[PDB]
């Protein structure tokens, strides 16, 4: 497929409506995902892996901070994912807490300290 | 711009509020190497 | 331009030599969770260096560059090299130094970066007491 | 009727200049293609997916006006159909954008200097054109230059 | 009410425009009164393809 | 032919893997949307940008029932 079917697909999977239906949320998604689409900042899976473990050690769960380096080994030994910043990333965004702040945890570079 | 911020983050009474003027020329400042910085890459031309 | 970039390694020696002489239980409890805190810093100091190191790597990094790249962390490992300076002057421990802190965090409000420093670090070093 | 329609519309992309002739027969080629399809997700969907392909090539206002413009449209429904089927297949400034010492209150984000550089582009088009031109008027010329005589001429040739 | 039926062609033929065809203000109006009868537009699309190629070939 | 089933074969154990990482950290996503968001990562694009909508979408359909 194309992007832009891709983005229906996925306003198909998470409401169970018709796409004809609800067409306003398709509409607000996609305004957020076109004029900011690709990466545009530099890409780092380091950090992304230390921040994955400062997540499961604000859970206070250290044995899947471990198995999650040798999950994180694997998908370098495959090597078939074109961006293994981002579905880690993702994936980190949208974690869930069974049972902080970011302004003194720093991030990746821009590049607009750097020319594009 | 920058002898005064020399001055001023070595004086230590000047207050919290001249304090925080001193902190408006700390972001300009840091703004300015973010500019420097996007000319230098621009020259690896005149 | 180097000499202007040399201070903030003496800003670091000074926390890490802070960390290592004063968690001993000589030095009190609120001392050791401060400087439990502050650990956690130096960690983040390893973060930065890390992403650098693979940036260099590929060819590409510049002095201009680099030096705006540490200015937010210029800043915080002044205050902290700063704060152990006066905590050692005066040997501060247990209440002493909840004095000073309680102090510090009324001190610093202004630019708000290192307003939430200190404040994590007088939560941090405040349980035992 | 429809099929005098049907020719109105062969008489539309046919420019003017036997030659009401060739129209009757290219009514038929208009007619063999109309029962090609015979023989063998709303409308507003269609509109963000194109939307879509503007703004990830930037210039996200123009995206902003064309789904404003099909909205009072959608307040002939037909008609839209047949122009999301047809895209290229026809012939293949302002100081209140990227300036802050006008507006009346006008916001501030500092400097950007990333739409600078689109703004060295806004010269290179520029020059792109005009030196296109200085292209264009020694070729035009060359073509006719070279040669062996009698061949800009129709006159010689008989 | 045909100063309606006006306007409302004629922001049709601005997003026409900017999607770069080539259908002009009177193949416009003859598209529309031929979609207005009923007629397929997915056909039309073929036609007017057509039509516009065998025309380069009289000139 | 028979690598390109072992390149499919090479991928089939990745999504095996992101399976794993995804359900330890528990989205509430499931394996068949996470593979529109794989193909989504595939073509280059920003999580900051795709989460966001995640977090749009679900406040939609709590919003009808």
């Amino acid at each position: 497929k194309s992007p832009n079917v891709l983005l229906q697909n996925l306003c198909c999977r998470i409401l169970g409506r018709s796409e004809a239906d609800v067409a306003q949320q398709f509409q607000y998604a996609v305004r957020v995902i076109g004029s900011n689409f690709a990466p545009t900042v530099e890409r780092d899976e380091f950090l992304v892996a230390e921040k994955i473990k400062k997540e499961l050690i604000r859970q206070r769960r250290e044995a899947d901070a471990a198995l999650f380096s040798e999950l994180h080994r694997k998908l370098h030994s495959q090597g078939v994912l074109k961006n293994k910043w981002s579905i880690l990333y993702l994936l980190l965004s949208l974690s869930e807490d069974p049972r902080s702040y970011a302004t003194l945890f720093a991030q990746a570079l821009p590049r607009d300290a750097h020319s594009t | 711009i920058r002898r005064y911020t020399d001055q001023r983050s070595l004086d230590r009474s000047f207050g919290l509020v001249g304090q925080s003027f001193c902190a408006a020329l700390h972001q300009e400042l840091r703004e300015y190497y973010r500019l420097l910085s996007v000319l230098h890459s621009q020259l690896q031309l005149t | 331009l180097v000499h202007r970039i040399l201070p903030v390694a003496a800003s670091y020696s000074a926390v890490t030599r802070f960390i290592e002489e004063k968690s001993s239980f000589e030095y009190g409890q609120v001392n050791h969770a401060l400087a439990a805190a502050m650990r956690t810093l130096v960690k983040e100091h390893l973060i930065l260096v890390s992403q650098l190191e693979q940036l260099h790597r590929q060819g590409l990094l510049s002095l201009q560059k680099l030096w705006f790249y540490i200015q937010p962390a210029m800043r915080t490992m002044d205050i902290l090299a700063s704060l152990a300076t006066s905590v050692d002057k005066g040997e501060c421990l247990g209440g002493s130094t909840l004095s000073l802190l309680h102090d510090r965090s009324f001190s610093y409000t202004g630019d708000s970066q290192a307003q939430e420093l200190c404040l994590y670090l007088t939560k941090a070093a405040s349980a035992p007491y | 009727s429809i099929t005098q329609l049907f020719d109105d519309l062969c008489e539309a992309l046919l420019p003017a200049a036997n030659r009401k002739r060739a129209k009757r027969s290219l009514k038929k080629v208009a007619y063999n293609a109309l029962f090609t399809n015979l023989f063998q997700l709303p409308a507003r969907n269609k509109i963000l997916m194109l939307s879509f392909d503007l703004r990830v090539g930037g210039l996200g206002p123009k995206a902003d006006r064309l789904e404003e413009l099909v909205e009072e449209l959608e307040a002939v429904g037909s008609v839209l159909d047949l122009l999301v089927q047809l895209a290229g297949s026809g012939p293949p400034r302002d100081y209140f954008l990227n300036n802050k010492h006008v507006g009346r209150n006008v916001p501030y984000s500092g400097y950007d200097c990333d739409d600078l550089s689109v703004f060295e582009m806004d010269v290179q088009s520029l020059i792109s054109r005009e030196e296109c031109l200085c292209h264009s008027m020694i070729q035009e010329t060359l073509q006719v230059m070279e040669a062996a005589p009698g061949t800009g001429l129709p006159t010689v040739g008989l | 009410n045909l100063n309606a039926v006006r306007e409302t062609m004629d922001v049709l033929l601005e997003i026409s425009r900017i999607l770069n065809t080539g259908l002009d203000m009177e193949t416009l109006s003859i598209c529309v009164r031929l979609c207005e009868q009923g007629i397929n537009p997915e056909a039309l699309s073929s036609v007017i393809k057509e039509l516009r190629k065998a025309t380069e070939a009289l000139k």
